[PDB]
RNA sequence: GCCCGGAUAGCUCAGUCGGUAGAGCAGGGGAUUGAAAAUCCCCGUGUCCUUGGUUCGAUUCCGAGUCCGGGCACCA
RNA sequence: GCGGGGGGAACCUGGGGAACUGAAACAUCUCAGUACCCAGAGGAGAGGAAAGAGAAAUCGACUCCCUGAGUAGCGGCGAGC
RNA sequence: UUGGCUCUUGGUCGCGCCUGCGUAGGAUAGGUGGGAGCCUGUGAACCCCCGCCUCCGGGUGGGGGGGAGGCGCCGGUGAA
RNA sequence: CCUGACUGCGAGGCCUGCAAGCCGAGCAGGGGCGAAAGCCGGGCCUAGUGAACCGGUGGUCCCGUGUGGAAGGGCCAUCG
């Protein structure tokens, strides 16, 4: 699993319906879509003592870090 | 904007019954009288769009 | 810096800030200036609307009878017994017909109008011009316009109290001279603005309590606590 | 259908956010100019959106309408 | 010193995931989470003790068979699901 | 994920009394509304520096030169 | 001179594959009209118009996923 986090593990599907809306003033929206969509996380860090990097993702790297620093 | 239109006529404010007159030259004035459901008869009016 | 006002040394018992509280706001007006006279105390008050839309008006009074004899001059015109409702229940100025004569020709030393029935047509035609929009018409909510004309009079004296807004919306009432005890004092103006939220227009809300004050005629003021 | 903005002079347009209504063009009047243009000077058209209102009153401010002006929004 | 390593007719779970067709055309929809690809376990797999169900101060892990019911329902309120 | 710091400005609503000229108006009074007056520590309102801010005075405010006044009311002009 | 260019209904039918389409006496309601019979539920007739669906507004107060509201929907009118 190369693009998950490691304090935690992230890779989500998606569809997208885009179209119209207009609901609750009048009459209904248009929709068509069916298209399948990656939506994804990042990477970054540090050091242990003496010598690293990390990985890990965003929220859990303010977090993380906090973490590991903790050692 | 075509010079007829549509009116609705109501009794005075409490529900109505409605139906055309136009619009056309004569502008404004808008009265009638007509018989609903609140009550019984009485006098109905116009008023509304 | 320093304010070109000798009532900057007034000013140092003029501390206006905290509100304050009722009993204790009385006390400030009390404390206010002490030459001529009792210390001035008149209130007054004001609101969040919008004036020029005609629809928010309000203008009127009710009866709180009390010990204070001077307040809202108010002709107030009779034809009988009503006559002696109006002499002996005590304002200071009361006529008939011929003084809205007097009124006809150019006078002018009273501060709103009341009277009886009988009259009404008279004083609500003959005197607009004399009137104008300046709230001179009697008007059935502010304590004028019908037979109740006398014991409202007791109050212009006692206790009269009315309201008033128009194209600033500024509000005035009686209170209380100086040397007021403070349980009537007190208790007059917790009457009117419980009076406030009894005239109070719908359309516009908010914090229409915005402001509630006391100057003195011609002399020192203090925003009395609206609320406690 | 929403929010805007718009019915000021012949034209297009100032508009103390309440005491006065006027500006370029436009006409004509007149002068000289070689002549037309150009020059320059001068008298005119009004509820100032129809209306009220708050006020003392109304181009001015509230508003109802009005109607034009633009833009937006329109799954039957 | 341990263990994995791979291989299996069908079954299962997860990660991915389609069009012909169906709507008498066709995108929403359906065919369809199907076929199929891949990872994984097993002789079964997952599921599993309630931050539930839903109307009774009632029920009581889950899966599986029946019925519920092709009803409650969702839909270019059309096909159909 | 991405910090610092500095300089900026623009806006937002009050606050500081920091303003109010049609006209007449003892005057340049936004109004509402209040009722017939309030200070002297500059004992002065006389002027005597300067300032606030200006479509003039102005309205406004610190300097004092200190010797019981000063303004309002009434009046009165006003649409108040 | 007014509003019957009315609500509630409709025996019976013409036409017609279906859905449409069109005519209706007569009763109650409550009116207009003449003094009274009697008339009037749009226009002298045959075109001037559109099924559904999804929404729009105004009522009704019918339901309102525990009880009470409400959102929301239905039924009446009525629009794109």
């Amino acid at each position: 699993m190369k693009e998950g986090i490691h304090p935690k593990l992230v890779p989500a599907r998606i569809i997208c319906g885009c179209g119209n809306v207009i609901e609750t003033y009048s009459t209904k929206p248009e929709i068509y879509v069916e298209v399948c969509s990656k939506c994804h996380p990042f990477y970054t860090g540090q050091q242990r003592f003496v010598d690293t990097e990390g990985r890990v993702e965003r929220f859990q790297r303010r977090y993380g870090d906090s973490y590991r620093k903790g050692r | 904007r075509i010079k007829l239109l549509l009116e609705c006529t109501e009794c005075k404010r409490r529900n109505y019954a409605t139906e055309k007159n136009k619009r056309n030259t004569p502008n404004k004035l808008e009265l009638r009288k007509y018989c609903p459901w609140c009550r019984k008869h009485t006098v109905h009016r116009e008023v509304k769009i | 810096p320093k304010h070109g006002k000798r009532y900057r040394a007034l000013l140092e018992k003029v501390d206006p800030n905290k509100i304050y509280t009722i009993d204790e706001a009385a006390h400030l007006v009390k404390e206010l200036a002490t030459a001529k006279f009792d210390e001035t105390v008149e209130v007054h008050a004001k609101l969040g609307i919008d004036p020029r839309r005609s629809d928010q008006n309000v203008r009127g009074t009710v009866s709180l009878p009390h010990g204070l004899g001077k307040q809202v001059r108010v002709l107030a015109i009779a034809k009988g017994e009503k006559i002696k409702e109006a002499e002996e229940a005590g304002a200071d100025y009361v006529g008939g017909e011929e003084i809205i004569q007097k009124i006809l020709d150019g006078w002018m030393d009273f501060d709103a109008v009341v009277a009886t029935p009988d009259v009404m047509g008279a004083v609500g035609s003959k005197l607009g011009r004399i009137l104008g929009p300046r709230g001179l018409l009697p008007n059935p909510k502010a304590g004028t316009v019908g037979f109740n004309i006398g014991e409202i009079i007791r109050e212009i004296k006692a206790g009269r109290i009315e309201f008033r807004n128009d194209k600033t919306g500024a509000i005035h009432a009686p209170v209380g001279k100086a040397s007021f005890p403070p349980e009537k004092l007190a208790d007059n103006i917790r009457a009117f603005i419980r009076a406030l939220e009894a005239h109070k227009p719908e359309g516009a809300k908010g914090t229409f309590l915005r402001s509630v004050y006391v100057t003195t005629t011609m002399g020192p003021s203090v925003r009395i606590n609206p609320h406690s």
